[PDB]
């Protein structure tokens, strides 16, 4: 239920 | 809900995770290709055990995260791991490619 990738914010 | 919150939430989960690193390789690889992968696999195993505080499993069936020596698609149908991946399609463990695992640890602050 958790993302393997970090929150991409660009 | 962003930046290190994600890193912190993972760090916590990993303390409660069993990680197994696969023995089998994807098809068509040279002895060097395999060696280079093996060296990298070995450090990933260290980050998971020592830094991420996960338990290293010697049974991929007894783990929440499975670390592959390549992409699952490149693994032959006949390999134990691909067989296991295929049975898990009928609902499970997280099958990470060699490259994806490298990416993850790097976001965790452990680069290679």
């Amino acid at each position: 239920s958790l993302d393997s990738s970090p929150p991409n914010t660009s | 809900l962003s930046k290190s919150s994600w890193r912190q939430e993972w760090l916590a989960n990993l303390k409660l995770i069993s990680v197994s690193l696969v023995d089998e390789f994807p098809s068509e690889l040279s002895d060097s290709d395999r060696q280079i992968i093996n060296e990298k696999m070995q450090l990933l195993k260290d980050i998971f055990a020592n830094n991420l505080k996960s338990a290293i499993s010697n049974n991929f069936r007894e783990s929440d995260i499975i670390i592959l020596k390549g992409e699952i698609e490149d693994y032959p149908m006949s390999s134990e791991i691909k067989i296991y991946y295929n049975e898990l399609q009928n609902k499970k463990a997280r099958f990470w490619s060699f490259m994806k695992t490298q990416r993850f640890v790097s976001n965790m602050g452990f680069d290679i």
